[PDB]
C-alpha cells in the first residue's frame, strides 16, 4: 500500500527515516508485515548484542519494538526471537529480551521454541546462581511472568513441574546501588515466587518435595528492602494466596511459630499508608482459621495488635469493623481455656476495647451537628467521600451485635448456683462496666422499630451479669439515664423492658422508686417535657 | 499558599530544600517534593519539573501527580508542548498526561492532530473505573471538538456511538452526542436489547438535528420487528413518526399496523401507543371502538384495586371520553362507577 512506498524509499539518520515512516504507519497489510520480517531480519544481523549504547543499536530495537507494537508470519517471527533471545540472555545484556519475551508473549497467545525457552529460561536461571557470586538480573523477571502466561495459555502437564524442579533449584540464597540492583533482582526473586506461588494453591498439587518453602518467603519479607512498594504487595499477595490452601497453612505453626508475621514487615513510609489494611487482613483470617497450637503468650499478643487497630482512627473504617469480628470469632479458644481467670481477664481487655471505641464514636456527634484535615494542601491519598451519619450508624448495628456474644461468654467464665448467673467482679473490673453502660446510651444519640431493636441488644446484655452487681451500675447511671430521657424520649424503653417480666424487676423497680421520690418535690415547678416524663 | 510577602531571602533557599528531597528514594516522600514545588513556582530553569512530572510512573502516585500538574500549567504557558507530543511515542501512562489536556485547554488547541490520534487511542482506552475517565476522554473529544472548533470527527463519532451501544453518564455522552452530530448508522441500528433500544433512540435523535417519508417506510419495516423501555421508546418513536405527519398511503399502513398492535394488546403498553397516536392524529376513533371494551375490563380491574398504569388507562379514559362526543352510555356508567369507587 502507501506504507510500502514511504518505507522502500526510505530504506542514524535511515534508521530515523524507517521508524518514524513506521510508527505513522502503525498510526495508520500482511504483504507490508512480510517484507517488514525481512527487513527486521537485516535489522537484527547488524549488531545484536548492546553493551547498552547511545547509539543506532538501541535504535534498532526501537523499530524491532515497532514491529512489535504493531502486530510464514509466526514461524519465521518466533525462529527470529528466539535467536536474538539466543544471544546474550543469562548476563546483562539490555532490555531488548523483555520485548522480545513481549513479542513471544504475542506469538504465543496465537510449540518446541517454548520448550527450548523453557530451557533457556532454566539455564539463565542455573547461570543467575554463578551472576549472583560474581556481585557477591531484570530478564529473570520477564522470563518469569512470560512463562507462566505461556503456559496458562496452552498446554502444561508435564514439563510445568519439570520445570518447576528447576524452579526448586532456583535462587535462595544471598556500592550501595549495585547492592540495591542485586536487591533489584532478589525483587526479581519475589515476582518469580508469585510464579512459585500461583502454582502452588490455584487448582491441584504438584512435586511436593519441598520442607523449606515457608523458609523461603519469611526470610523474604525481611531482607526486602523496603523502596519499591509495589515488591511487598506483591509479596503480601503471595502470601495472602498461600495462607489460603490447606496444606499449607500448617507448614506454617513451624519455626515461623505464628512469630514473625507482625509489623516489623510494612517498614517504609510509602507502605505504612495503605499496605497495613492488607498487611492486618492477611493475618486476621490466618489466626481465625488455625485457632490451634497457641499458647497464650500468642493469644495475648493476637489479642492486643488486633484491637490496637480497632481504636486506631487512622485506618479505615472497614478494617475497624474486620479487627472487631476476629475478637469475637477468637473466644472460642479464650473462653474454653482453664478457668485461672485468665479466661476472665482476657475476655475484659476486649469488653475495654469495645468501650474505647464507643468512646471515640460519641466524640463525633456534636461534630456532626480535628476534623478539617482537608484543607491541607499535599493530599496523600484520594480523600474519603462517604459521610459521617450512615456509616456510624452502620458500625454502632454491627458492634453491638458482636458484644451480645462476648457478655454470653461472661457468663460461664465466673469464678469458684455458681458458674450459671452469680460472678465476682472486682472494683478495677465494674469500672469499665459503668463506662459500657455510660456510652451504649450516648450512642444512642444517633438516632422507630430500627433504634429500639438495639435496645433490645443493649437491654439482655446487663440482664445476665450479677444482680447483686446489677443493682450497681445501673443505680450510678440513673441520674445520667434521665438527663438524656428528657431530649429523647425513646430512650423510655430501656426502664421499660428491665422490669418487663423478668429476673431484675424485683431489684430495679425498688432502685427506680427510691429515684423517683426525690424528684417527685420538682414535679410541680419544670415545664412540660421533664412533668411528661416523670409521670411516665 | 498564604504568606507569598514573607520575605524574599527564604525563598531562595526553598529549593535548597525542595529539590533536595527530589532526590529521596521512596514514592511518597519523594512525590511530595514535587508538590511543593510546583506552589513555590507558581508564584514567580523551571523546565526540569514538568517534564519529569508527566514520565513513566507506577500506579501509586495517580492523586499524587495529578495535583502537582494542575498547579503547575497556568505559569508553565507563562514561561513548547513537544516533550507531552513526545511521549505518546512511548496506555496506563497516557492518563496523567490526558488530565493536563483536560481542564487547562484554553492553550491546548495548537495541535491537534496528535489530539485526533489519542481520541483515536481514546477508543482503544475504551476498550472499569477508567471508563469515567474514558468518558472523561469522551466528553474531551467534545471539549477538543469545542477547541478547535475532519472525516476522523465523524469516525471518532462512530467509535462514540459504539460506546454507547456498549453500555447515566452514557445518557450526557448521548445529549453530547447529539450536540456533535448537530455540529451505516441505519446499518448500525439494523445489526444491533435495551441499548439497541437506546441506539434506536439516538437515531430518531440524529434524525430531528420527502427523505423522511422514504426512510419512515423502512423504520415502518424496524418497528414491526420492536412493537416499559420499548414503550418508551415508542414514545420516541412516534414523536418522530408524528413530526412528519405533521408536514402518504404508507402512514395509513403504519397506523394500521400499530392499530393491529393494539388489537394485540387488547397490554398496557399499546394503550401508551395509542395515547401517543391519538397526540399528533385526529382519526383513531376505529380502534378507540375496541379499546373503550378494552378500558372497560381495565376500569374494572381497576375499581376492584399497577397504579401507573391505571392512571395511565385513566387519562386513556379522558383522551377517549374527548374523542367519543356510540358507546357514551357504558362509558358513563363505568366512568359513575369510578366515581362511586375509591
Amino acid at each position: 500500500v502507501v506504507q510500502l512506498d514511504d518505507f522502500a524509499t526510505r530504506l542514524y539518520q535511515s534508521k530515523h527515516s524507517v521508524l518514524s515512516e513506521i510508527c505513522d504507519s502503525l498510526e495508520t497489510y500482511e504483504y507490508f508485515l512480510k517484507s517488514l520480517i525481512p527487513l527486521f531480519i537485516d535489522v537484527l544481523k547488524e549488531v545484536p548484542v548492546s553493551f547498552v549504547a547511545n547509539s543506532p543499536e538501541n535504535k534498532l530495537r526501537n523499530i524491532t519494538l515497532e514491529i512489535l507494537h504493531r502486530i510464514d508470519a509466526l514461524q519465521a517471527y518466533s525462529n527470529e526471537i528466539v535467536d536474538t533471545l539466543m544471544d546474550l540472555l543469562k548476563v546483562e545484556n539490555e532490555l531488548n529480551g523483555i520485548l522480545c519475551m513481549k513479542a513471544i508473549t504475542t506469538l504465543h497467545k496465537t510449540q518446541e521454541k517454548v520448550h527450548p525457552f523453557i530451557d533457556i529460561v532454566i539455564e539463565i536461571y542455573s547461570n543467575i546462581p554463578q551472576v549472583v557470586e560474581e556481585q557477591f538480573s531484570k530478564q529473570l523477571a520477564q522470563a518469569m511472568f512470560s512463562f507462566k502466561t505461556l503456559a496458562e495459555s496452552p498446554i502444561t502437564m508435564v514439563s510445568l513441574y519439570s520445570s518447576y524442579k528447576e524452579l526448586a533449584a532456583s535462587s535462595l540464597g544471598n556500592n550501595r546501588a549495585n547492592y540495591g540492583e542485586f536487591i533489584i533482582g532478589q525483587v526479581k526473586a519475589a515476582s518469580f515466587l508469585a510464579y512459585l506461588f500461583i502454582r502452588r494453591q490455584a487448582q491441584t498439587f504438584l512435586e511436593p518435595y519441598q520442607q523449606a518453602i515457608p523458609d523461603i518467603i519469611i526470610r523474604l519479607l525481611q531482607d526486602c528492602p523496603s523502596e519499591l512498594s509495589a515488591a511487598r504487595k506483591e509479596l503480601l499477595h503471595a502470601t495472602r494466596h498461600i495462607l489460603s490452601t490447606d496444606f499449607r497453612k500448617m507448614f506454617i505453626p513451624k519455626i515461623d511459630l505464628l512469630f514473625d508475621l507482625r509489623v516489623l514487615i510494612g517498614e517504609g513510609f510509602t507502605a505504612y499508608e495503605t499496605l497495613r489494611p492488607l498487611a492486618y487482613s492477611t493475618v486476621a483470617d490466618f489466626i481465625h482459621n488455625v485457632r490451634d497450637h497457641l499458647t497464650p503468650a500468642q493469644l495475648w499478643k493476637s489479642v492486643s495488635i488486633y484491637c490496637k487497630n480497632l481504636q486506631d482512627d487512622s485506618l479505615a473504617l472497614t478494617v475497624q469493623i474486620m479487627s472487631a469480628k476476629l475478637l469475637l470469632n477468637l473466644i472460642e479458644k479464650i473462653m474454653r481455656s482453664e478457668s485461672k481467670t485468665e479466661s476472665r481477664q482476657l475476655l475484659m481487655v476486649i469488653i475495654d476495647a469495645y468501650t474505647k471505641r464507643f468512646k471515640m464514636l460519641n466524640s463525633r456527634y456534636n461534630g456532626i451537628m480535628m476534623s478539617l484535615q482537608e484543607y491541607l494542601p499535599i493530599q496523600v491519598s484520594v480523600p474519603p467521600e462517604i459521610d459521617l451519619l450512615k456509616d456510624s450508624r452502620y458500625l454502632f448495628k454491627t458492634l453491638m451485635t458482636f458484644l451480645k456474644t462476648i457478655m454470653i461468654g461472661l457468663k460461664n467464665s465466673n469464678p469458684p448456683n455458681w458458674n450459671e448467673t452469680a460472678r465476682g467482679f472486682s472494683n478495677e473490673d465494674i469500672n469499665i462496666l459503668k463506662s459500657l453502660f455510660r456510652e451504649c446510651i450516648l450512642a444512642l444519640r444517633f438516632f422507630t422499630k430500627e433504634e429500639k431493636d438495639l435496645m433490645e441488644i443493649f437491654a439482655t446484655m446487663f440482664i445476665h451479669i450479677d444482680p447483686a452487681s446489677f443493682n450497681e451500675i445501673v443505680r450510678e447511671e440513673l441520674p445520667f439515664m434521665y438527663k438524656q430521657m428528657l431530649d429523647f424520649a425513646s430512650l423510655l424503653h430501656i426502664p421499660q423492658f428491665f422490669l418487663a417480666s423478668v429476673i431484675t424487676s424485683s431489684s430495679f423497680s425498688g432502685i427506680l422508686i427510691t429515684f423517683l421520690k426525690s424528684k417527685l418535690v420538682d414535679l410541680g415547678e419544670v415545664n412540660i417535657i421533664k412533668s411528661n416524663i416523670l409521670i411516665r | 499558599k498564604g504568606a507569598p510577602t514573607a520575605l524574599t531571602d527564604m525563598r531562595k533557599d526553598i529549593i535548597k530544600f525542595s529539590w533536595n528531597y527530589i532526590k529521596l528514594d521512596d514514592n511518597t516522600s519523594k512525590q511530595a517534593a514535587y508538590v511543593v514545588t510546583a506552589y513555590f513556582i507558581s508564584r514567580f530553569l523551571t523546565t526540569r519539573i514538568f517534564v519529569a512530572l508527566l514520565r513513566c510512573h507506577q500506579i501509586d502516585t495517580r492523586y499524587l501527580v495529578k495535583q502537582a500538574l494542575e498547579l503547575l500549567a497556568p505559569v508553565l504557558s507563562e514561561r513548547w508542548l513537544k516533550w507531552p507530543r513526545r511521549v505518546l511515542s512511548e496506555t496506563q501512562v497516557a492518563n496523567i498526561y490526558q488530565l493536563i489536556v483536560k481542564f487547562p485547554d484554553l492553550f491546548y488547541p495548537a495541535r491537534d492532530h496528535f489530539i485526533p490520534n489519542i481520541i483515536t487511542a481514546m477508543g482503544k482506552l475504551t476498550v472499569l473505573e477508567n471508563q469515567q475517565l474514558a468518558i472523561d476522554l469522551a466528553e474531551l473529544i467534545l471539549k477538543w471538538e469545542t477547541k478547535l472548533p475532519f472525516a476522523q470527527r465523524e469516525a471518532c463519532v462512530t467509535f462514540l456511538i459504539r460506546y454507547i451501544c456498549i453500555s447515566e453518564l452514557g445518557k450526557r455522552a448521548l445529549n453530547i452526542l447529539y450536540e456533535l452530530l448537530g455540529p451505516v448508522k441505519l446499518q448500525f441500528f439494523e445489526r444491533f436489547l435495551l441499548g439497541y433500544c437506546l441506539n434506536a433512540l439516538e437515531v430518531l435523535a440524529v434524525a430531528l438535528k420527502t427523505w423522511i417519508i422514504e426512510n419512515v417506510s423502512y423504520l415502518q419495516k424496524l418497528l414491526e420487528k420492536c412493537l416499559q423501555d420499548i414503550q418508551e421508546i415508542l414514545q420516541k418513536v412516534l414523536g418522530i413518526i408524528l413530526e412528519a405527519i405533521n408536514k402518504e398511503d404508507e402512514p395509513e399502513e403504519v397506523t394500521n399496523f400499530i392499530s393491529l398492535i393494539v388489537n394485540i394488546i387488547g397490554v398496557a403498553a399499546g394503550v401508551s401507543l395509542c395515547w401517543t397516536l391519538s397526540l399528533y392524529r385526529p382519526n383513531a376513533l376505529d380502534s378507540l371502538l375496541p379499546s373503550i371494551m378494552r378500558t372497560f375490563n381495565k376500569l374494572c380491574r381497576d375499581h376492584i384495586a399497577e397504579f401507573e398504569a391505571k392512571v395511565t388507562t385513566n387519562l386513556l379514559e379522558k383522551i377517549l371520553n374527548l374523542c367519543a362526543a356510540d358507546q357514551r352510555r357504558v362509558f358513563l356508567s363505568l366512568l359513575a362507577q369510578l366515581i362511586d369507587r375509591s
